[PDB]
């Protein structure tokens, strides 16, 4: 598997925290991490610090470093995702849920309107 | 959910309902012995609670000292505790009940399970093995009910100043 | 230790309890340090305790700001409420800037605080004549100032 | 075994491994018949904060064992003077009403204790370790076997736990009675 | 055997911009790491800046209050009220001028010498007068230069205070509290 | 790193060779290093003279 | 320069590196970041007593460059000129010579 993901002591993530990052970040991010994302400053760390590694951190750099990781609460849950990852499949296979507008805003009125008409590419179709 | 405590099941038009809406019992595994017995214990004692309220209206203990009007449940607490009175002799009473419970779990209640918990081995009345667990819901949802019940009956009784059975 | 001083003659090693029968040097250390500081103090509260009594009241005023002169206040237990706390303060500040300061010590002996008032290194057995008698004069006035100040206590003040 | 803060110090920080003790290897545990491991709601399982936790404990046990003290000794005595008489401040616990704010006393007070705080915070947050937490080399009666410091050690946190615990019951007793030392009715 | 520990504060390791320095190696005291944050250069010139100032005020107000004053009748008020009385009259906006022109000198001093144009020590304007000549002598003189300045701060400090709560000359003996 | 010898505290101003004040090179702003010291020294005298 | 003495070491050996320092500082992990601002993040291995400056670093020099760009300069000289026209109103009021 992935090196540095293994063994990370849980006071630089816990365990809960760290699995609901893996599952939150693309799995062909793992090996490279991207910059910016979590699991890129999980990475920067977990290869210094840990069990064959430095072992210990000035109080001010844990400080940091535990406002650099997720709080295990702004991250998507399961139940999220799967929100998203199949609103994105209506959407881009032609159909909308359908929502009316509001007083500033729109209700979602739990419809599948087929939004493309039979010629897909018609704008007024 | 919660080891094999009956909390759940036989518990409405669901047959389970698992009601753990914070995590106290996959957050803390160790304690669901504690939660049974203190979840219990509070049922029993409120249920007690609420039949309590009512039959001193009725009847009152030959002590002569709680034989005296203007005792509701709004001062017969600070009333007889005095200078001792009939208050300690309550609480000296669920002193040597307690005790017993200690003894059947050891001093640091290491005997303490999922299973054994609130059960203090009074066995009159129920039979057999499903109607244990038939009765041990009966058990909960009646001590539940009389839980949110006279949580009810001392705030909108002292509250609205009722004092009495309709608390309103 | 059984060479440490402090056995004179009247009485040899005097540790009836065995307080200092381990070896251990540290706790001895600390026993024998404060022992001697008591013995120092006790000498001066002693001579205090005395002499305000005998004669040479001070001559001015304690607190002119309050009238306070130094022949008013008793002497004994009971100035305590007389000398103003402030006094006391003062009293117990000094003493602080000479007993962890001017006074301040380690790795040196048993109570060589250095500084003292003149800095002054003797030599031979006069050294140790003279040091076990500052020893049997400490406990002398440790025993005499708790015996002057719980008797007042219980017999008010002077004769 | 209390390695001196000039050494002790250079294994100080931020921990991030575990002892597998129950809280990373701290006294305080130890009761009568055995062992006591307490923590029912799992903080020492975030052993990163166990050193700041133990800092804590013995902070609050210091101030509690003073200020349980504290209580006992304006009732038996006073500072001479009438600020502080009988007369003005019948009570112990009308102190923090009467003597504060523009009077002075408890002001001050409040001034000296954040000047001493300020300056010894360095040690709670940097070189406070699971080893040196509460240490602030004042050992002048501490004994020096390894065993006995243990007892000392937690000697001063069942005296500091009951102190904070005996604190708490000594002004709230007090204020429902207004009375004298034993706060009973 | 480990830390150099400071003296000061026993509990907490001496700062290694005290090392070195007049005062600093004898005491060591920094408990709260200003050393650790800024320039050691210009903690010290502050400070030096700071104990002549009080040193000069102090004596000022000593000096006011026990009754010395200039042979002008403008000059008769309380060492409480001089700063406004003369800052009305004129002589402290002549005094400002020339302190500026001096600070002027100062900051020329304080940048050439954190730059390194020059090879000043901290406090040193090249004043050489009843300095000792031996290496020892001059560091146990600087030495005695900063716990003066310490105590004239602190002293100054009370003194301004006691004063102004209390309407009072100087030695605050009598008072009333 | 030579010092002024009239302000002992700055450095020796540069370009100030020997005109008249060589023995108390006196330059803290350093004019003489920023312009031609030749019209600095034509504007002391003329003005030194008026 | 500022970190003369900081047994500073790489990544490689995060666990590697014990020597201290002239100090008892433990070494400091540095990280190449590629922020030009904030070209190396220093990381530390446990408690120190490190003297990382908050201030600055400004120069005569380039204070001096700063205020010889042309906005300075012609602020200067037009907050100089626009005071001298205030001062001179204030001085010789309502133009009375004229
Ligand atoms: C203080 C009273 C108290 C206590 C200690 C418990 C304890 C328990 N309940 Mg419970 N319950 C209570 C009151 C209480 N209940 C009341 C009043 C109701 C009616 C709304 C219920 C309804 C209920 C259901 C429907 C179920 C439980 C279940 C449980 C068990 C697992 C959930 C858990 O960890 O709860 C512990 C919770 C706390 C300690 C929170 C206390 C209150 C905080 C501080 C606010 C546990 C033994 C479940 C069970 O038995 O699993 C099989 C289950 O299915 N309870
Ligand atoms: C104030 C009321 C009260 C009363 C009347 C009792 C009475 C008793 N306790 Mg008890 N106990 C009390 C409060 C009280 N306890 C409290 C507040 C606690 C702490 C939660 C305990 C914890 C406790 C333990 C742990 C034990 C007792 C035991 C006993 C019995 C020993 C008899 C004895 O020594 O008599 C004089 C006795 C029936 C013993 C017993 O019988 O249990 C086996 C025992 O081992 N008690
Ligand atoms: C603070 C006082 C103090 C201290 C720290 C010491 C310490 C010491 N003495 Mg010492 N001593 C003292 C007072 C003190 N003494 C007095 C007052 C006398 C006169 C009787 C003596 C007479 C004496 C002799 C003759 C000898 C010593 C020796 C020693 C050393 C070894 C013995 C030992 O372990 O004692 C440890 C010290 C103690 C255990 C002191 C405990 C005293 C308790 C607290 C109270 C005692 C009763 C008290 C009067 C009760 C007050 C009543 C009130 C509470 C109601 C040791 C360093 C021996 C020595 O030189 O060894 C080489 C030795 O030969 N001492
Ligand atoms: C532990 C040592 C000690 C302590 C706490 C005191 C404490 C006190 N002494 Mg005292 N005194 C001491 C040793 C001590 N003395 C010695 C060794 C001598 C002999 C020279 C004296 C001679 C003495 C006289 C003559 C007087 C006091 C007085 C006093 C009281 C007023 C404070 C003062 O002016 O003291 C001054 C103390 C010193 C300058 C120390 C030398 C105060 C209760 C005054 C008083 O009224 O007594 C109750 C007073 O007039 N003291
Ligand atoms: C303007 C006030 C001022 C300033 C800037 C300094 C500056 C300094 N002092 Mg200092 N000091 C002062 C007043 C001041 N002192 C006074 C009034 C006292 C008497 C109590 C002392 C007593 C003192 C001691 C005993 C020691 C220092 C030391 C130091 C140096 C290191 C301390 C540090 O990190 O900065 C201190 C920064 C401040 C005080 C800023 C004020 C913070 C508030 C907001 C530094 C040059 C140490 C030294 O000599 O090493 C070089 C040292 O051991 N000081
Ligand atoms: C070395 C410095 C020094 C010294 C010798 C004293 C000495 C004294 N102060 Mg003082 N004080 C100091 C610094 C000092 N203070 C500082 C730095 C402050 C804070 C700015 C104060 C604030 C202060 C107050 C507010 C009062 C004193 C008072 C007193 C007197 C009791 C005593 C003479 C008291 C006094 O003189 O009574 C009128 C008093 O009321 N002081
Ligand atoms: C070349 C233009 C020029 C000249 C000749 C003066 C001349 C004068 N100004 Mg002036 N001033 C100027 C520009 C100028 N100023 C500018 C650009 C501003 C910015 C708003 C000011 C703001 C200013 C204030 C606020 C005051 C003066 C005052 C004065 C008088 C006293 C000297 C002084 O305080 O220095 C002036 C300082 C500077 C020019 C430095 C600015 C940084 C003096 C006649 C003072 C006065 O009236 O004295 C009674 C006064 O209170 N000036
Ligand atoms: C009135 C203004 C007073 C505020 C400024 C006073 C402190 C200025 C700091 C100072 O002069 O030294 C701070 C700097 C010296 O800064 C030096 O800079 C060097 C750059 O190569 C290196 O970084 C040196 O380490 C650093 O000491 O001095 C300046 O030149 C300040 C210019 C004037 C700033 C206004
Ligand atoms: C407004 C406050 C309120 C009350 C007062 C109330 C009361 C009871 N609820 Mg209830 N409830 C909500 C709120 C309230 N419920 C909400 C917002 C939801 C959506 C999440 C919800 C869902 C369920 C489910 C799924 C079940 C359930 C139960 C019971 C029950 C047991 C009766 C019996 O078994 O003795 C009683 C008395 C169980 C069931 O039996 O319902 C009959 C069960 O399965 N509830
Ligand atoms: C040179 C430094 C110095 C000064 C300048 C000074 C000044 C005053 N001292 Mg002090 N003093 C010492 C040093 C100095 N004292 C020392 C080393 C000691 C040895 C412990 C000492 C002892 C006492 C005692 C025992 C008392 C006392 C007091 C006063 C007082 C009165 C105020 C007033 O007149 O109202 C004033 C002005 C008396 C008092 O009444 O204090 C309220 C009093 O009780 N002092
Ligand atoms: C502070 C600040 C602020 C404010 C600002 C402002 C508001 C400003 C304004 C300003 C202004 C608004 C100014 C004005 C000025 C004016 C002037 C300066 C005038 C001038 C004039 C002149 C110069 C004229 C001249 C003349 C004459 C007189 C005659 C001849 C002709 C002529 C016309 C030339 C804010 C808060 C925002 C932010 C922070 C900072």
């Amino acid at each position: 598997k992935i090196a540095y993901l293994q063994d990370i002591p849980r006071t630089i993530v816990e365990k809960d925290a760290l699995e609901l990052i893996l599952k939150n970040t693309p799995k062909e991010q793992w090996e490279n991490p991207p910059e910016d994302s979590y699991l890129y400053t999980v990475k920067a760390f977990a290869e210094m610090y840990g069990p064959g590694k430095a072992t210990k951190m000035g109080w001010w750099d844990y400080y940091r470093l535990k406002m650099d990781m997720p709080d295990t609460t702004r991250l998507s849950s399961e139940r999220e995702l799967q929100e998203i990852e199949e609103y994105e499949k209506l959407m881009m296979s032609g159909k909308v849920p359908f929502a009316v507008p509001g007083p500033s805003g729109y209700f979602f009125t739990g419809f599948v309107t087929q939004w493309k008409g039979k010629e897909p590419f018609a704008g007024d179709q | 959910f919660a080891g094999g405590l009956t909390g759940s099941d036989y518990g409405g038009f669901g047959g389970k309902y698992e009601w753990d809406p914070v995590g106290f019992s996959t957050r803390w595994p160790e304690h669901l012995a504690w939660y049974r017995e203190a979840e219990l214990k509070h049922g029993r004692i409120a249920m007690l609670a609420f039949a309590g309220l009512l039959a001193p209206d009725l009847f009152r203990l030959p002590w002569a000292e709680f034989q005296d009007s203007s005792l509701d449940f709004a001062n017969a607490h600070d009333k007889f505790v005095a200078g001792f009175g009939p208050m300690w002799w309550g609480f000296i009473a669920c002193g040597g009940i307690e005790y017993q419970r200690f003894r059947k779990l050891g001093l640091g209640m290491e005997g303490l399970t999922l299973e054994n918990a609130g059960n203090l081995g009074w066995f009159d009345l129920p039979k057999n093995s499903e109607e244990r667990l038939f009765y041990e819901t009966a058990e909960l949802k009646n001590g539940r009910l009389a839980m949110l019940a006279v949580s009810g009956i001392f705030t909108a009784g002292i509250f609205w100043d009722q004092h009495h059975f309709p608390f309103i | 230790f059984e060479n440490e001083l402090g056995v004179q003659a009247p009485t040899g090693f005097w540790d009836p309890l065995g307080f200092a029968k381990d070896g251990s040097m540290k706790a001895f250390k600390r026993r024998r340090a404060s022992e001697i500081k008591h013995g120092r103090i006790a000498m001066l509260a002693t001579m205090g305790y005395i002499t305000p009594e005998l004669t040479g009241k001070f001559p001015g005023l304690l607190s002119p700001s309050m009238g306070l002169k130094y022949e008013d206040i008793p002497n004994g237990l009971g100035a305590i409420s007389k000398v103003p706390a402030v006094g006391w303060a003062q009293i117990l500040a000094y003493t602080f800037y000479c007993e962890q300061s001017q006074d301040q010590s380690e790795g040196s002996a048993g109570e060589a605080g250095d500084f003292g008032k003149v800095l002054t290194s003797k030599d031979e057995e006069g050294l140790k004549r003279k040091l076990n008698s500052e020893l049997a004069n400490g406990r002398l006035a440790m025993m005499a100032i708790i015996g002057m100040f719980f008797q007042d206590g219980l017999t008010g003040s002077a004769w | 075994a209390r390695r001196e803060l000039a050494v002790a110090y250079e294994d100080a920080g931020i921990d991030l491994m575990d002892n597998g003790k129950f809280a990373q290897g701290l006294v305080g545990a130890e009761a009568a018949f055995g062992r006591y491991e307490f923590d029912p709601i799992g903080f020492s399982k975030y052993t990163e904060l166990v050193p700041w936790f133990r800092e804590a404990e013995l902070k609050h046990g210091r101030i509690a064992m003073l200020a349980w003290l504290g209580l006992v000794v304006p009732d038996f005595v006073r500072i001479p003077g009438e600020a502080y008489s009988f007369e003005a401040v019948p009570r112990v616990i009308d102190a923090h009403d009467a003597l504060n704010a523009d009077a002075g006393p408890n002001f001050q007070i409040i001034l000296f204790i954040s000047i001493v705080e300020l300056c010894c915070a360095k040690k709670v947050f940097e070189w406070n370790s699971v080893e040196t937490a509460g240490d602030y080399n004042l050992t002048r009666l501490f004994p020096e076997d390894d065993e006995a410091q243990k007892q000392m050690r937690i000697a001063e946190l069942k005296n500091g736990r009951l102190a904070m615990i005996a604190f708490g019951g000594a002004v709230t007793q007090a204020v429902i009675t207004g009375k004298p030392f034993p706060w009973t009715f | 055997g480990g830390y150099k520990m400071s003296k000061a504060v026993p509990f907490l390791p001496m700062s290694p911009a005290l090392e070195g320095y007049v005062g600093a190696e004898e005491e060591g005291f920094d408990p709260m790491g200003f050393s650790l944050a800024l320039d050691i250069r210009w903690l010290r010139e502050a400070e030096l800046k700071h104990g002549r100032i009080c040193m000069l005020a102090t004596v000022g107000w000593i000096a006011t209050d026990l009754g010395m004053r200039l042979p002008g009748p403008a000059y008769q008020v309380s060492t409480l009220e001089a700063h406004d009385a003369m800052v009305k009259f004129g002589p402290m906006a002549q005094i400002l001028i020339w302190l500026g022109i001096i600070e002027v000198f100062s900051f020329l001093a304080i940048t050439n010498m954190m730059e390194g144009t020059t090879d000043r020590q901290p406090g040193d304007y090249g004043l050489r007068r009843l300095y000792p000549k031996d290496e020892e002598g001059q560091y146990e003189m600087q030495l005695k230069e900063l716990r003066n300045g310490r105590l004239a701060m602190l002293a100054f400090s009370g003194i301004v205070t006691t004063a102004v709560l209390t309407g009072r000359t100087w030695p605050f003996x009598x008072x009333x509290x | 790193k030579e010092t002024s010898a009239s302000v002992p505290f700055l450095p020796k101003p540069k370009n100030l060779a020997g005109w008249v004040g060589g023995e108390t090179e006196f330059d803290p702003i350093g004019f003489s290093n920023w312009f031609d010291m030749k019209w600095l020294r034509e504007a002391e005298l003329k003005h030194g003279r008026v | 320069a500022e970190t003369e003495e900081g047994l500073i070491i790489k990544p490689e050996e995060a666990g590697k590196i014990t020597s201290r320092d002239k100090n008892n500082n433990p070494p400091r992990i540095v990280v190449k970041t590629n922020d030009w601002d904030i070209p190396e993040y220093q990381l530390s291995t446990g408690a120190s007593n490190q003297v990382s400056y908050i201030t600055p670093v400004v120069e005569s020099e380039d204070i001096k460059a700063w205020l010889s760009l042309n906005v300075n300069f012609f602020s200067i000289i037009i907050l100089f000129t626009v005071g001298g026209l205030i001062e001179i109103q204030r001085f010789f009021p309502d133009t009375l010579y004229w």
